[PDB]
RNA sequence: GUUACGGCGGUCCAUAGCGGCAGGGAAACGCCCGGUCCCAUCCCGAACCCGGAAGCUAAGCCUGCCAGCGCCGAUGAUACUACCCAUCCGGGUGGAAAAGUAGGACACCGCCGAACAC
C-alpha cells in the first residue's frame, strides 16, 4: 500500500509478516527466508536494512508483488477472457464463474441481501 | 466592363434646414450632401423623379454625374435616408468617387434558379459588401440555385465574383440556405 | 560555496543543455524554476479543523516551512463548508529550500511510493508549469511512518520561467523528473 | 521564436508601485509654499524633486548620480543622506522651509527614511 | 524564514542501502529528528538518515489467450 | 399563443402609440412582408390567427417569421368592481406597433398566393397594413 | 381586493444648489447626493452624506478630471 | 541645444488604449547577484527592505511602422422638441436639434534631470 518492503509490515514474525503482500503467503514466506539466510522465528522490529534489501532484491527478481500483480490479475481478467466469454459474461453480472449454486447461496459475488 | 455615369442636375441649397428640406420635398427635390475626399461638404437639391429613375433603373449603389451648376461632378451614392411610410427619399447621401478610386459598397446578392422540389431556399443577406473600383460597381451579384439539394450553405466566398471586384466580407457569412 | 546539488547542477549544465535543445537568442529566456508550492487541501477538515493540525505538521516536517492556513474563500452547501474555516495548507517553496526539497523529493520519495510506474510529462497547465499530486506523506522519510494515523496527500506544483510545456518537460526531466514516455 | 506569456516582475512593480504612489498622492499635493518632495528610487541611485502641481514644475531637484555625492565610499544610504542634505540646501536657496514627503510609492524606510531625516536635519520640515 | 515559526533545518545525509548512493541536502530531520547517527562529510560532519531505493537504485525509467503460452504448454 | 417566459415587470404601463417606427420598417428576413400603417397593440391572439391563416391559405413550401413578440402586458381589472384598490393583474400580452413596423413576412414563390395569405392575416389584424417587398 | 403597495419615502431635496458661475461662500453647500456622481476638487469637501461643500469663496466651477465629473471652487479676484 | 531617455505632472483621461512587426541599452530605468545589516512574508529575501555589480536588453520602459479590434467623429438629413398657425390631418411654420450611420480622425503639452553637445 506504500512499500513493498515495507520497513515494518507489522511488528510480528517474518513468515506471517511477509504475508502481509499481496504476492506471498506463508510457503512464500518461507522459501524467501530459506534461500535467504533470515530466519523466520524473528519479529520485524528485530530487522535490519541489508535484510530488507536482500529481500527486495530476491522478490523484485523471483516473483510478484502487489502493484504488478493485482494489475497482471485484472488485466487477465478483463484482457485475457474478453468482453463477451462465459467466464467474462459471468464477471461482469457478478456471479460465480467457475460453475456453482446461483440458486441459494452465491453471495461472496452476488452482495449482502437484495430481497424483493 | 463599365457603368454609365447617370447625368443628373444639382442645385446648391440656399436654405438649409428641416424648412428648407421640406419645401424642397414638396417641390418635388431631393435634399442632398455631396461629400468624400472632397473634404468640403457640398448641400444639393436633386429631382425626385429622375434620380429615383436612376436608383430603380441601376439599383443604389450607382454612379452618377451631377451637373453641380455647370460643373459635372462624380459621385456614388452612399447611403439614402427613405421614409418607412411613403417610400419616398427624404435625402441622399453622396460620395465623391474618381477613376480608380476602389470605392467600399454593399451590393444587391440576387438569387435565382430553382432548386429540387422538396426544398426552400432562404436568403440570409440582403446584400454583400465589396469592394470595388467606382466605374464597376454591379447592379446585381447573382447566385444560382438549380440543381442544390437540402444542406447546401451557400456562402458568400462561394459567390461568382467579376473581375476587379474583391469581397470585404467574411467567406463564412451565410448568404442562402437551403434547406427542407 | 554551500550551493544545493540540484541548483549548482541546474546552473552547470542544464542551462546550456536547455539552450542547445531550444537555441535562445538570449541567456535570460533560459527556463528557471520560480518556486515550488505544496497545498493539502484537506476538505474533510470543515467538519472538525482538528486534522488541520496533522496536515501543519507534516508539511512542516517535509518542506522545512510552516504553511499558510488557507481559510476557505466561499461557503458551499454540497461540500460541508462555511466560509474562513480551514481547508488546506499551502507552502511556497523558493530558493535553495526549493532546491533542496526538489532533490529530496527526486532522489527520495517518489522512488518511495508504491508501484512507481512514473509521473505524466502531459501534467503541464501549458505555460511550462507542472503539477502532480500524492495520496499519503509517508513517501517522505523526515516523517516518522508510526506517527501516520491518517493518510494526507497532496498537490505539488513547480511553475518555471518556462513559456511553453516543451522546455518545461525539458527543464524537469534535465532535473531528473520521472517522466514515463507517454 | 519565442513569447513570454507572463508580465514580468519589473512590470508588476511598477504598475504597483504607480498605483500606491498615486493612492498615497490622492492625500498628498506640493504647492509653492509647500512643495511636494517626491523621491524615485532605483536600486543603484535615488533622486528627489521639489514640485508644486498646481503647475506640475520642478523647483529644485537632487540624485544621487553627480559627482560629489557618487564619490561617497559608503551605502546607498549614505549617498541617500547625501542627497537629502543637498535638495535641503538647494530647497532653502529657492526660498523653501516646509515641505510635503512624496515617498514615490515606496515603503518609507532604509535609503528613503535615511534621506528624509538627514533633509529634516538640515532644515525642512516634515 | 522567521526564528520560531519555522521547523529546524540542518545538512543531513542521504544514505541508499540499495546502492550505497550519497546525497547531502538539509532536512527537518535534523539534531531534533535525525537518525542519531553521525559522520564527516566534506569540512563538516552532519547526521544520516537512510534510504531503501533511490532514483539509483529503483527500476525506474532513469535505471531499470498467449499462443506462446500454450504452445509451450502444447509443443 | 405567444408569451414570455417571464418579465421583470409584470404590470406595465400603457406602450405609447405615438411615432413612426424606427427599427422593423424592413424585410431583413424573407421576399414579402405585413407593413402596417396605423398604431395599435397587436396581441397574441391576432399573431396567432394571422400566422394560421398564412399557414392555411399555403401549406408546406415557403417560409413564415414574425418579427414582433407580444412582451408588453396589458392588465384588466375584474368586472362589477370599482375603480381603485389596486391595479389589475395581466390579462392580455401585445406588442405595441408603430406605422411602418413589418409585423409578418414570408419566403414563398409564388406572389399571388403570398399575397393573397398575407391579405388574409391582415384581415385578422386590427390595423390598416400593407404589402411590402424585400425588394424595395 | 388591496394593494401591498402604496409607501414611498421622503424627497430629500438632492441636487445641485449652486450652479456654475454661482458665486458661494464657504461651508455653502452645493450639492447634495448621495454618492459621488459629483466629485469634489479644488477648495471642495465632502461630508458624512457626500454632499459637497465650498472651503472657501469663490464662483462654482464644474469640471472633468479623470472621468470624475468634479466640482471646483475658483476664486473671485477682488479688484 | 540634440536624444530611439529617466522622472514628476496635465488633457472634456481613448485622437492617448489594446494587439501589431521591426528595433534600442550612453547616463538612467530595469530586470539581475546575494541576504551580513534596518526591514519583511497570516508560509516563502517572490514581494517589502537592505547590501551589491557578474550579464542582458529577453521582458518591462522607450522609438518607428497602424483605420486589425476598440475610442473620437463632423456635415447634411431624420427623429424628438419650446412657441406659433391650423375646426381631427398630430398636418404645417419659423427656431433649437440628436442617437445611430457614413465620410473621415492613430497622442499631445509642460517642468526638472541625465548623458552628450556646450
Amino acid at each position: 500500500a506504500r512499500l513493498v518492503g515495507v520497513d515494518l509490515p507489522r511488528d510480528k514474525r517474518m513468515e506471517i509478516a511477509l504475508t502481509y503482500i499481496y504476492g506471498i503467503g506463508r510457503t512464500r514466506s518461507n522459501e524467501i527466508l530459506a534461500a535467504t539466510g533470515i530466519d523466520k522465528n524473528m519479529r520485524t522490529k528485530d530487522l535490519t536494512d541489508d535484510q530488507v534489501t536482500v529481500l527486495r532484491d530476491y522478490i523484485e527478481g523471483n516473483l510478484k508483488v502487489e502493484g504488478d500483480l493485482r494489475r497482471e490479475v485484472q488485466a487477465d481478467i478483463r484482457r485475457k477472457i474478453e468482453i463477451g466469454c462465459y467466464q467474462g459474461l459471468r464477471h461482469r453480472r457478478g456471479l460465480p464463474v467457475r460453475g456453482q449454486r446461483t440458486k441459494t447461496n452465491a453471495r461472496t459475488r452476488k452482495g449482502p441481501k437484495r430481497t424483493i | 466592363t463599365a457603368n454609365i455615369p447617370n447625368k443628373l442636375t444639382a442645385n446648391v441649397r440656399t436654405r438649409t434646414g428641416k424648412g428648407a428640406s421640406r419645401q424642397a420635398r414638396r417641390d418635388g427635390k431631393v435634399p442632398a450632401v455631396l461629400y468624400g475626399h472632397g473634404t468640403d461638404p457640398q448641400h444639393l437639391e436633386l429631382n425626385a423623379r429622375d434620380f429615383a429613375a436612376v436608383l430603380r433603373s441601376h439599383g443604389t449603389n450607382a454612379i452618377l454625374t451631377l451637373d453641380i451648376e455647370g460643373t459635372e461632378q462624380l459621385a456614388l451614392t452612399k447611403a439614402l435616408d427613405v421614409h418607412p411610410i411613403r417610400r419616398n427619399i427624404q435625402h441622399a447621401d453622396l460620395l465623391v468617387v474618381q477613376r480608380g478610386e476602389k470605392v467600399t459598397v454593399e451590393v444587391t446578392v440576387l438569387v435565382e434558379g430553382d432548386a429540387t422540389p422538396g426544398t426552400l431556399v432562404t436568403q440570409d443577406a440582403n446584400t454583400i459588401e465589396i469592394e470595388a473600383e467606382a466605374l464597376s460597381i454591379p447592379e446585381q451579384l447573382t447566385v444560382s440555385v438549380e440543381g442544390v439539394e437540402a444542406g447546401t450553405q451557400i456562402t458568400a466566398g462561394q459567390i461568382s465574383l467579376p473581375e476587379g471586384v474583391n469581397l470585404i466580407s467574411d467567406p463564412e457569412l451565410l448568404v442562402v440556405n437551403v434547406v427542407e | 560555496k554551500a550551493l544545493p546539488r540540484l541548483k549548482q547542477r541546474y546552473r552547470e549544465e542544464i542551462r546550456e543543455a536547455l539552450q542547445q535543445e531550444f537555441n535562445y537568442a538570449n541567456v535570460m529566456q533560459i527556463p528557471g524554476v520560480v518556486k515550488v508550492v505544496v497545498n493539502m487541501g484537506v476538505g474533510d477538515a470543515a467538519r472538525d479543523a482538528k486534522l488541520i493540525n496533522g496536515a501543519i505538521n507534516d508539511l512542516a516536517l517535509i518542506t522545512g516551512q510552516k504553511p499558510e492556513v488557507r481559510r476557505a474563500r466561499k461557503s458551499i452547501a454540497q461540500f460541508k463548508l462555511r466560509e474562513g474555516m480551514p481547508i488546506g495548507a499551502r507552502v511556497t517553496l523558493r530558493g535553495d529550500r526549493m532546491w533542496e526539497f526538489l532533490d529530496r523529493l527526486i532522489s527520495i520519495a517518489l522512488p518511495r511510493i508504491r508501484d512507481f510506474r512514473g509521473l505524466s510529462p502531459k501534467q503541464f497547465d501549458g505555460t511550462g508549469n507542472y503539477t502532480f499530486g500524492l495520496n499519503e506523506q509517508s513517501m517522505f522519510h523526515e516523517i516518522d511512518v508510526d506517527s501516520i494515523d491518517r493518510p494526507r496527500g497532496m498537490d505539488i506544483t513547480v511553475v518555471t520561467t518556462a513559456t511553453n510545456d516543451a522546455e518545461g518537460r525539458a527543464l524537469l526531466r534535465a532535473l531528473g523528473f520521472p517522466f514515463k514516455e507517454n | 521564436a519565442h513569447k513570454p506569456v507572463g508580465q514580468n516582475i519589473s512590470e508588476v512593480r511598477r504598475n504597483a508601485r504607480l498605483r500606491r504612489h498615486a493612492r498615497l498622492r490622492k492625500k498628498v499635493a506640493g504647492t509653492a509654499e509647500v512643495p511636494r518632495l517626491v523621491v524615485n528610487r532605483s536600486a543603484r541611485h535615488i533622486h528627489v524633486q521639489l514640485v508644486n502641481d498646481l503647475n506640475g514644475t520642478t523647483l529644485a531637484a537632487a540624485s544621487s548620480i553627480e559627482a560629489d555625492v557618487r564619490a561617497i565610499d559608503g551605502d546607498k544610504k549614505a549617498h541617500s543622506v547625501r542627497v537629502g542634505q543637498l535638495i535641503a540646501e538647494r530647497a532653502k536657496a529657492a526660498g523653501v522651509e516646509t515641505v510635503v514627503f512624496d515617498r514615490g510609492g515606496y515603503t518609507y524606510g532604509g535609503r528613503i527614511a535615511a534621506l528624509a531625516d538627514a533633509a529634516r536635519e538640515a532644515g525642512l520640515k516634515f | 524564514m522567521k526564528p520560531g515559526i519555522h521547523p529546524d533545518y540542518h545538512p543531513v545525509v542521504f544514505q541508499d542501502a540499495a546502492t550505497g548512493a550519497q546525497f547531502l541536502t538539509r532536512s527537518t530531520a535534523t539534531s531534533t529528528r535525525t537518525i542519531e547517527w553521525p559522520t564527516p562529510s566534506g569540512p563538516k560532519t552532519y547526521p544520516l538518515i537512510v534510504v531503501d531505493v533511490t532514483s539509483d537504485s529503483h527500476p525506474f525509467w532513469t535505471g531499470s489467450g498467449q499462443v506462446e503460452k500454450f504452445r509451450r504448454r502444447y509443443g | 399563443m405567444l408569451i414570455p417566459r417571464k418579465v421583470k415587470h409584470r404590470k406595465q404601463h400603457h406602450p405609447e402609440q405615438r411615432g413612426i417606427a424606427s427599427g422593423g420598417t424592413s424585410v431583413s428576413f424573407g421576399d414579402y412582408g405585413i407593413q402596417a400603417l396605423e398604431h395599435a397593440y397587436i396581441t397574441n391572439r391576432q399573431i396567432e390567427s394571422a400566422r394560421i391563416a398564412i399557414n392555411r391559405h399555403i401549406k408546406r413550401g415557403g417560409k413564415v417569421w414574425i418579427n414582433i413578440f407580444p412582451d408588453r402586458p396589458l392588465t384588466k381589472k375584474p368586472a362589477e368592481t370599482r375603480m381603485g384598490s389596486g391595479k389589475g393583474s395581466p390579462e392580455w400580452w401585445v406588442a405595441n406597433v408603430k406605422p411602418g413596423r413589418v409585423l409578418f413576412e414570408l419566403s414563398y414563390p409564388d406572389e399571388k398566393t403570398a399575397r393573397d395569405a398575407l391579405t388574409r392575416a391582415i384581415h385578422k389584424l386590427p390595423i390598416k397594413a400593407r404589402i411590402v417587398t424585400r425588394e424595395e | 381586493s388591496s394593494s401591498r403597495n402604496g409607501r414611498d419615502s421622503a424627497a430629500q431635496r438632492l441636487g445641485v444648489k449652486r450652479f456654475g458661475g454661482q458665486v458661494v461662500k464657504a461651508g455653502e453647500i452645493l450639492v447634495r447626493q448621495r454618492g459621488t456622481h459629483f466629485h469634489p476638487g479644488v477648495n471642495v469637501g465632502r461630508g458624512g452624506d457626500d454632499t459637497l461643500f465650498a472651503l472657501a469663496p469663490g464662483a462654482v466651477e464644474f469640471g472633468a478630471k479623470r472621468g470624475r465629473k468634479t466640482v471646483n471652487i475658483v476664486p473671485v479676484a477682488r479688484p
